[PDB]
């Protein structure tokens, strides 16, 4: 899953910090790669 | 129609086969429909030999998730003949500032007369000629649901005012009971302004008799899941 | 036709909630079609032993999907005998007017006259002699279709306004319950105006009777898929 | 005789959209019924009633070479004509003209020159409309003659399109729901095309209401067989 095309400059402060990481990845979004969910976090009526 | 067995009180456990112990047994509904409810005291009524049940049924609806309502029921008073206005701007308090797209739910129109919503939160209710009683009819503010209850006097002195329907309800006088078969018959009532996912616990007491006319208590619950899809 | 079963409202579900439910059956349209439908309370109302259903249906369409016609509709007029001359391009507000071919389909065309289409956005509706009352065709400008009424007054003063039919609709009254069978019978007309890929939401309230003349309200809802060649 | 079975309307042979296949020779007239029982049956009334609608279209058409031409010759007369001047022959080849005799004139006989030349005398005591199909090398054209009862004329007929249904010829049994129409193919029809016909029948119920129905066909003009 390692994007090759990317060759982003590296750095300290990555990002989204591990408290948004849970958010993005329990709501949905697929943040980077990790997690490749597709975000559904619900249904017709209950949500699990 | 729902349909339920007491449990004979004889020392018999149950309600344990699996994890979340929730004796008081679960009821689904959905907001609008009117539903029929049966149980049958028979397992526990008719050991005890005597005149089965009587007409003394109790009942009490005490919401354990109430979910507040974004707004709030309104009242109104009419003469006969006479049209009524009224506007629908103040009984929808936002906090954060939007939109209000009004709307008049036609499955849950009024029942005597005629209504006409307006361009900016203003309506006409034209009642039925040749009529005197009460009127409801329910609006979505935003999805938001309340209902507008108008009073119509025979435009001579005045009216009462309604207790503004709660989201359960049980009817005044439709409960019976079968003393041939154990069985008592209730409805039960759901308002369209009830919200998804909110849960009430409904406690019913009802007595027995025995040959000599004494009484025999018994008291259980159920647990009202007011969601959609029924 | 389509036949659909309720739910019974009583302890366990039916029709695939095995995983949940869409919560709507499904009914597939086609654009012009004018199908029946039945639906059999038998499930919920034989339970309920009293006089079945009564003659106090509602229903609702609502559209979740409806991607907003590009040809818009128009309304015309004209005495009884006398010729009806009108335009078919300023109906078609369109980023340009590339290759417009006016087109009267002959599978929606008139009832009670003919029309003669002119050579650019024009055309001629012959009434038919001694005859007086609301006529419609459906022209497809550049594919998009729409709708032109040229309703006919015998020359009296005037017919007030035709309701501009929806792209999907269920008639007045040609709707029966019968309460021996617990069944209810609706059609469902839909209009060739709708676009493929459309999705309506008719929502059902029908109350049955018990044996003494109170009530019990239903409620239940159907998606309508406008799918072409369907 | 083709026979198809309507589909019930319960969202219950897509191919490419919805329409069905039927197969025909360029010259044939064949007959096809459709059994709306499916569909009707169900829906308890007065069966189907005789208010068809058809309607052609082509999605695949190869625009015809040759052209047709008209006449408005009089009774007992003879007629004369030309073939040249219909087939462009836009490359220079060969005139070859000829006029088959399965396709020959109907109260008449004809005779072609030598250079695209015709001569048609009308049947003796005959008024009306006639027609004939000439092949000008391969490519396939119609010419139509119209003998006129010697009064003044006689009005123009349309020229009869590659695939047709017929004005008057379809019907419609109630008491098993079944529509029997007919599927004309000129001989100008070239081999490869393929047309669409959409039908759209209505049903009755008990009270005088209607309920409409939709289909199509998709027919492939297909030479030998």
């Amino acid at each position: 899953g390692l994007l090759s095309c990317i060759n982003m400059p590296e750095s300290c402060t990555p990002g989204w910090t591990f408290g948004e990481v849970t958010q993005l990845q329990a709501n949905g979004f697929v943040v980077s790669i990790y997690n490749d969910v597709t975000n559904y976090l619900r249904d017709e009526k209950n949500r699990p | 129609m729902y349909f339920f067995s007491v449990d004979p009180r004889n020392g018999a456990s149950k309600s344990g086969d699996v994890c979340g112990s929730c004796c008081c047994e679960s009821i689904s509904a959905r907001p609008g429909e009117v539903n029929g409810v049966m149980v049958s005291y028979a397992a526990w009524s008719a050991p005890l030999r005597g005149h089965g049940l009587t007409n003394k049924t109790t009942f009490e609806i005490d919401g354990v998730s109430v979910t507040p309502p974004k707004v709030s029921n309104a009242f109104g008073r009419t003469k006969v003949g006479v049209v009524f206005e009224g506007t629908l701007s103040d009984l929808f308090p936002n906090p954060e500032g939007e939109q209000v797209e009004y709307e008049i739910s036609e499955l849950n129109g009024p029942s005597n007369g005629v209504v006409e919503l307006g361009a900016n939160g203003a309506f006409t209710y034209t009642p039925g000629a040749l009529f005197t009683g009460v009127d409801r009819f329910w609006f979505s503010i935003n999805g938001n649901i309340g209902e507008y209850v108008i009073s119509v006097d025979p435009t001579t002195s005045e009216l009462p005012q309604p207790p503004f329907t709660t989201p359960v309800y049980v009817p005044a006088a439709r409960r019976s009971v079968d003393p041939r078969t154990h069985v008592l018959k209730f409805v039960l009532g759901v308002s369209p302004a009830a919200i998804p996912g909110d849960v009430y616990r409904l406690t019913v007491r009802q007595v027995a008799i025995d040959c000599d006319g004494n009484e025999f208590v018994h008291i259980s619950c159920y647990d009202i899941s007011i969601g959609s899809c029924g």
